[PDB]
């Protein structure tokens, strides 16, 4: 049973860069009929995988020309000749020459770009939520880069969540949620801000 | 729309896949899963003409795969569920006699997000985030996921729906926002609890 070692498992590159991913099969996956059943799949967040390349080198219909694959025997490559923002995704190779079929473990692509300062908003607890005995106060860091930011409100009582990179800006957004009991019922550090902004 | 179930550790889950007459004649049907944040993992498949199937060794003793000719539905049942089987399970297809065609993943949206946990089901409450940026706080549900929409899918640009975070209580919470400079409504639904709400944001 064939193992497909895919590499790298993750990388950071910019718009314009060449990206080069390899899948190594633990044995020859060339079928006795002379064909090689290796496809390359693209999984944007958060959707279904789509086919880009099939049987090593075939560009699936409608796929842009900057994608390609080659290789042979046990050594296979997937190339994006010049990366774009909408190419942020996890890529996978898929071999179906002989069962059991197998995917590579995936190459998660992350895109670097210019520093953008987050525009920030704060929201007090809901009208309706105060009747419940709890208060959630929420802070939104919007459309920024890189993802490292510091938000202080308090400590041990807020949580954050960050969006996947935007397929157009390659920016992120972030939430900090303060929860306290009602009641009872936001300052940001970021490389794009020459000075910490309080909301 | 995809399914969503929670199952207790040790139990089994059985998932179905609706396909067509043409799929059962012309493609191999196979089951894939994808844990949260992780990679695609091949479970096994069946040739629905032949009835012969094939498995990943990892699932050899704890998975069965079957296929019903007359209703063209295909099945997978995973037993002895462990926390690490928490995944999205979905079925998928490859031509028996033609090349890969880009239609392999058309049943993905039919799949089921399976959570293996002893926690129970709970619908969320949806609170407005009043203004710029407005939104909805979706708090206190289990399991994942919830689906959020603005204006029934009219609105799209500038929307950010954050990944859920497990709160200290063992329950999930998230927020969904949008920037604008017209009336704005939240569409939140959580299938495991048959919650389907619509909040007006003022």
């Amino acid at each position: 049973d064939i193992q497909m070692t895919q590499s790298p498992s993750s990388l950071s590159a910019s718009v314009g860069d060449r990206v080069t991913i390899t899948c190594r099969s633990s044995q020859n996956i060339v079928h006795s009929n002379g064909n090689t059943y290796l496809d390359w799949y693209q999984q944007t967040p958060g959707k279904a995988p789509k086919l880009l390349i099939y049987k090593v080198s075939n560009r699936f219909s409608g796929v842009p020309s900057r994608f390609s694959g080659s290789g042979s025997g046990t050594d296979f490559t997937f190339t994006i000749s010049s990366l774009q923002p909408e190419d942020i995704a996890t890529y996978y190779c898929f071999q179906y020459s002989h069962v059991p079929w197998t995917f590579g473990q995936g190459t998660k692509l992350q895109i670097t770009r210019e520093v953008a300062a987050p525009s920030v908003f704060i929201f007090p607890p809901s009208d309706e939520q105060l009747k419940s005995g709890t208060a959630s106060v929420v802070c939104l860091l919007n459309n920024f880069y890189p993802r490292e930011a510091k938000v202080q409100w308090q400590s041990g009582n807020s949580q954050e969540s960050v969006t996947e990179q935007d397929s157009k800006d390659s920016t992120y957004s972030l939430s900090s949620t303060l929860t306290l009991s009602k009641a009872d019922y936001c300052e940001v550090t970021h490389q794009g801000l020459s000075s910490p902004v309080t909301k | 729309q995809s399914g969503a179930e929670v199952k207790k550790p040790g139990s089994s889950v059985k998932v179905s896949c609706k396909a067509s007459g043409y799929t059962f004649t012309n493609y191999y049907i196979y089951w894939v899963r994808q844990a949260p944040g992780q990679g695609l993992e091949w479970i096994g498949g069946i040739n629905p003409t032949s009835g012969g199937s094939n498995f990943n060794e990892k699932f050899k003793t704890r998975v069965t795969i079957t296929a019903d000719e007359s209703s063209t539905t295909a099945y997978m049942e995973l037993s002895s569920l462990r926390s690490e089987d928490t995944a999205f399970y979905f079925c998928t297809r490859q031509g028996l006699w033609f090349d890969s065609d880009g239609r392999g993943f058309d049943f993905w949206g039919q799949g089921t997000t399976v959570t293996v946990s002893s926690a129970s089901t709970k619908g969320p409450s949806v609170f407005p985030l009043a203004p710029a940026a407005l939104g909805c706080l979706v708090k206190d549900y289990f399991p994942e996921p919830v689906t959020v929409s603005w204006n029934s899918g009219a609105l799209t640009s500038g929307v950010h729906t954050f990944p859920a975070v497990l709160q200290s209580s063992g329950l999930y919470s998230l927020s969904s926002v949008v920037t604008v400079p017209q009336t704005y409504i939240c569409n939140v639904n959580h299938k495991p609890s048959n919650t389907k709400v619509d909040k007006k944001v003022p």
